[PDB]
RNA sequence: GGUACCUACCAAUCGUAGCGUGUCGACCAGCUGCGAAACACGCAGCUGGCACUGGCGCUGUAGGUAC
């Protein structure tokens, strides 16, 4: 029952600092090589970094060379990596990962983590606006109707998403937030649903921005 | 540093469809080669090591090649559930190096956008700004062409769009194109209308409101 | 006088008076299997060097010893 569990991801400036653990679960680290690895946003994977078992020889790529360590603690069942003079081109999610056993995978990755965001940027945190997409109660087909939330305004990723506390799901949409000119994200939630429930059903979106603490609750109901 | 040259960066295939990816590198790795699966939002899942071994627990339909410095993944049959990024990686030394991937999406027949406009909500409206939404709803393929227009007056450049993944249950794609004005600009035009060209429909389809109605 | 042992026999070339021999092992490098193991480390096998170890076989020139 093989488990990595990454943590400590969040968002710091240019030129700070920040240390990601990676608890393991089944297994002791000591006896496997451990990797970093790392996606920015919507781009491909990059091997950031990783430790040899016994000899405790560390390896790193070249943009990280001499910025990143990588360590383990065997009394702790646990790997970590601690990255200096954070850059803007550093933002990605980071995964823990467990090189598999000689003699049964090679040396390919058999167990990952769910990974951890980290953001580095100057901008400073900040909690959405959200607005509702009313369903055009004027010029509306029998059946086909379409409402929706509008999550504007927030700093840094991510905004989680959900309609009547998880119980709407079919038919909803949730976009990927786009980055607008102002620095700060926005993205839309919507969802169709039969317009003869619109005046005998409520709708609500429930947005969460975990960076700032922010919960809200959103009715979604026609117009005038 | 070894490079992994991946090819091709995308597809769209049938199910059924025979898929190749291949991964150049540029000197020799030996065999130390792995492919790999992601799905969306997901943490790879490791498909093949040592170029041409099966991990455990992968369906059979996945396999791996090596010809000199070129390595091939094949899905001899592509299901449904394949639908994803596919890596390489070579691990014959240090630094390592991860191809650039090919992202699998699932061909369909073509679907039409339903194209639906929201105005801005007075709550947004009371804070200065004005946000105006078009929705164009489970249509294939991604490409389409949306264009706001605000008293018959071309816009651009105040605008921006966002497209979702193929959806698992239809495959079809869901697009949101939301245009920003000031409140005093917002309130000084009547017609709002969003106009989408789109392979699926014979001519544009336009969605407008009068502000106020 | 004979047999046996011992001491010495320019320089260079591992060594040797000289000829041949590259050894359980030691050292340098490489490859492979295995150790929870890409490097480092441990065990084992092999390959090429090296000649630390200066042994072994053959065979002299004298001097000496023993019989
Ligand atoms: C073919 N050749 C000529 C040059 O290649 C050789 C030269 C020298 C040797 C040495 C030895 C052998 N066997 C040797 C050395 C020391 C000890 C000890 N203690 C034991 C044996 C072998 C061959
Ligand atoms: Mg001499
Ligand atoms: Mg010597
Ligand atoms: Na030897």
């Amino acid at each position: 029952e093989v488990q990595l569990v990454e943590s400590g991801g969040g968002l710091v400036q240019p030129g700070g600092s920040l240390r990601l653990s990676c608890a393991a679960s089944g297994f002791y680290i000591s006896y496997s090589s451990i990797h970093w690895v790392r996606q920015a946003p919507g781009k491909g994977l990059e091997w950031v970094a990783s430790i040899s078992p016994y000899s405790g020889s560390t390896y790193y790529a070249d943009s990280v060379k001499g910025r990143f360590t990588i360590s383990a603690d065997t009394s702790k069942n646990t790997a970590y990596l601690q990255m200096n003079s954070l850059r803007a081109e550093d933002t990605a999610v980071y995964y823990c990962a467990r090189q598999g056993y000689r003699r049964r995978s090679g040396r390919g990755f058999d167990y990952w983590g769910q990974g951890t965001l980290v953001t580095v940027s100057s901008a400073s945190t900040k909690g959405p606006s959200v607005f509702p997409l009313a369903p055009s109660s004027k010029s509306t087909s029998g059946g086909t109707a379409a409402l929706g939330c509008l999550v504007k305004d927030y700093f840094p990723e991510p905004v989680t998403v959900s309609w009547n506390s998880g119980a709407l799901t079919s038919g909803v949409h949730t976009f990927p937030a786009v980055l607008q000119s102002s620095g700060l994200y926005s993205l839309s939630s919507v969802v169709t649903v039969p317009s003869s429930s619109l005046g005998t059903q409520t709708y609500i979106c429930n947005v969460n921005h975990k960076p700032s603490n922010t919960k809200v609750d959103k009715k979604v109901e026609p117009k005038s | 540093d070894i490079q992994m040259t991946q090819s091709p960066s995308s597809l769209s295939a049938s199910v059924g469809d025979r898929v190749t990816i291949t991964c150049r590198a540029s000197q020799s790795v030996s065999s130390a080669v792995a492919w790999y699966q992601q799905k969306p939002g997901k943490a790879p899942k490791l498909l093949i090591y040592s170029a041409s071994s099966l991990y455990s627990g992968v369906p059979s339909r996945f396999s791996g090649s090596r010809s000199g410095t070129d390595f091939t993944l094949t899905i001899s049959s592509l299901q449904p559930e394949d639908f994803a990024t596919y890596y390489c990686q070579q691990s014959y030394s240090f630094p390592s190096t991860f191809g650039q991937g090919t992202k699998v999406e699932i061909k369909r027949t073509v679907a039409a956008p339903s194209v639906f406009i929201f105005p801005p909500s007075d709550e947004q409206l009371k804070s200065g700004t004005a946000s105006v939404v078009c929705l164009l709803n489970n249509f294939y393929p991604r490409e389409a062409k949306v264009q706001w227009k605000v008293d018959n007056a071309l816009q651009s450049g105040n605008s921006q769009e966002s497209v979702t993944e193929q959806d698992s249950k239809d495959s079809t794609y869901s697009l949101s194109s939301t245009l920003t004005l000031s409140k005093a600009d917002y309130e000084k035009h009547k017609v709002y209308a969003c106009e989408v060209t789109h392979q699926g429909l014979s001519s544009p389809v336009t969605k407008s409101f009068n502000r106020g109605e």
